[PDB]
């Protein structure tokens, strides 16, 4: 059950594509800040994880889109993720 | 090596365009946006637009009136802004940067100094400057050349191709008729001179013209 | 947009002073402002970003701060090199934008003119015009005024001065002085002087050359 390690790069490919699309659609916005690639990146983490701060958010609609995307894709792919590392953990449960 | 290479002028009639370009050398991302920056004499650095190569993708400063193009070709690794219908306010030194994504420009090409004029290229006549026979010598010695009648700006200037350095004045350039004239001082040790030779480059990019000119004592 | 506000616009300073050069944005950006120099005639060069963080080649006496709307960049013992203008520039939010500038000027100790006259050349001569030309190099502080005489009466016209900004290697200031004139006039004189009057002497420094 190595596919929680595909599960986990799609992920990545999702926040990473996430990041360069957003400051694509971003930039040209009058008072947008999700326009630089590093904090796009931490922007894409937390829209994947669903904590969603606010402290970064599309203005755009296209921005909005890949919001969506990422939404989308990223929720999904982390929550394979997640239910693979909670099932693990309970397999330790039974080793007791 | 620099990384962001731009030619040193165009000369564009009233009304007329220019295509400048930027050549990017060093490593390439594709995170890499190329701006370009407009600097008017005696003013400060006013944002036109950027370029994202890897996609395609530009956007222009919405404050000033749209005159500007930007595009770029992958090959050649060079970025392009077109300017159009120019008037003498776009005269002006054009910079192009690269920021890697990240907010800053962490290098910048040497400018293009775009004249907007219907006078025509005229390359300078470059004349030395050695004492008179009754000048008086101290421990030191100063010999210049003069950059007469030239259009448009700019001309570069330099001693020896650069190995004198130190003790050097460029004088801004004084517009007359419609030609420029500029004079550039040197000075190095009166023992040195002239038993190691002096001598001045003068560039003019406009007319792709490069003399240089020896300072010898009398003629 | 971000109007990003640099006040004052000129900072006179003694060598070896700490200067700081304020840079103030029209709301908060966090900390994404960088700081450029530009020497005379030369390219923007960056030397701090994210505020404070230094960049690989620039000297251990730039430094920077703030965050929010309030920033500053610091020098630590002011040199003549460092006499340019400063630009602080932000990323926060599109687009991006610039300050206005601010200069640095360096008060140094007096210093007077080293005065050099030269004689039209023989290459100009057989062209038809004939340019005496008088440098004026390496003085502070930037008051000066230059004087021309022909067989020791005064001349101004066909006089063109220029003066350069100051000198990023010792805080000096330098002038040029040409007198251009037909050659039938060059030759139709005898001797051309050129007059520097300035704060370090109260007699004038003059130099002069008779063409026989
Ligand atoms: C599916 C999720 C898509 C994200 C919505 C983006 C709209 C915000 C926007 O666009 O903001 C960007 C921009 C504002 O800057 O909006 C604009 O100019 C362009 C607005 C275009 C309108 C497209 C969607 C509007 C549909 C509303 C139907 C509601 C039922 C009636
Ligand atoms: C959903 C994918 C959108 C990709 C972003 C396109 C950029 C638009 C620029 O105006
Ligand atoms: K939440
Ligand atoms: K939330
Ligand atoms: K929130
Ligand atoms: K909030
Ligand atoms: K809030
Ligand atoms: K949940």
């Amino acid at each position: 059950w190595r596919c929680a390690g595909a599960a986990t790069v799609l992920l990545v490919i999702v926040l990473l594509a996430g990041s360069y699309l957003a400051v694509l659609a971003e930039r040209g916005a009058p008072g947008a800040q999700l326009i630089t690639y590093p904090r796009a990146l931490w922007w894409s983490v937390e829209t994947a994880t669903a904590v969603g701060y606010g402290d970064l958010y599309p203005v755009t609609l296209w921005g909005r889109c890949v919001a969506v995307v990422v939404m989308v894709a990223g929720i999904t792919s982390f929550g394979l993720v997640t239910a693979a590392l909670a099932t693990w953990f309970v397999g330790q449960c039974q080793q007791q | 090596q620099v990384q962001l290479q731009q030619p040193g002028a165009e000369l564009v009639k009233p009304g007329a365009s220019v295509k400048l370009s930027c050549k990017a050398s060093g490593y390439t991302f594709t995170s890499d946006w190329i701006h370009w920056v407009k600097q008017r004499p005696g003013h400060g650095l006013e944002w036109i637009g950027e370029i994202i190569p890897s996609y395609g993708r530009a956007n222009y400063n919405e404050k000033i009136q749209k005159k500007a193009t930007l595009t770029a070709d992958k090959s050649s690794s060079t970025a392009f802004m077109q300017l159009s219908s120019l008037t003498s306010e776009d005269s002006a030194v054009y910079y192009c940067a690269r920021e890697r994504g990240d907010g800053y420009f962490a290098v910048w090409g040497a400018g293009t100094t775009v004249t907007v004029s219907s006078a025509k290229t005229t390359p300078p006549s470059v004349y030395p400057l050695a004492p008179g026979s009754a000048a008086q010598t101290n421990s030191m010695v100063t010999l210049g050349c003069l950059v007469k009648g030239y259009f448009p700006e700019p001309v570069t200037v330099t001693w020896n191709s650069g190995s004198l350095s130190s003790g050097v004045h460029t004088f801004p350039a004084v517009l007359q008729s419609d030609l420029y004239t500029l004079s550039s001082s040197v000075t190095v040790p009166s023992s040195s001179w002239p038993s190691e030779t002096v001598t001045c480059n003068v560039a003019h990019p406009a007319s792709s013209t490069k003399v240089d000119k020896k300072i010898v004592p009398r003629d | 947009d971000i109007l990003l506000t640099q006040s004052p616009a000129i900072l006179s300073v003694s060598p070896g002073e700490r200067v700081s050069f304020s840079c103030r944005a029209s709301q908060s950006i966090g900390t994404d402002i960088h700081w450029y120099q530009q020497r005379t005639n030369g390219s923007p060069r960056l030397l701090i970003k994210y505020a404070s963080e230094s960049i690989s080649g620039i000297p251990s006496r730039f430094s920077g701060s703030g965050s929010g709307t309030d920033f500053t960049l610091s020098i630590n013992s002011v040199e003549s090199e460092d006499i340019a203008n400063y630009y602080c520039q932000q990323s926060n939010r599109w687009p991006f934008t610039f300050g206005s500038g601010t200069k640095l000027e360096i008060k140094r100790a007096d210093a007077a003119p080293t005065v050099s006259i030269f004689p039209p050349s023989s290459e100009q001569l057989t062209s038809g015009g004939a340019s005496v030309v008088c440098f004026l190099n390496n003085f502070y502080p930037k008051d000066i005024n230059v004087k021309w005489k022909i067989d020791g009466s005064e001349r101004q016209n066909g006089v063109l001065n220029s003066w350069t900004d100051q000198d990023s290697k010792d805080s000096t200031y330098s002038m040029s002085s040409t007198l251009t004139l037909t050659k039938d006039e060059y030759e139709r004189h005898n001797s051309y002087t050129c007059e520097a009057t300035h704060k370090t002497s109260t007699s004038p420094i003059v130099k002069s050359f008779n063409r026989n």
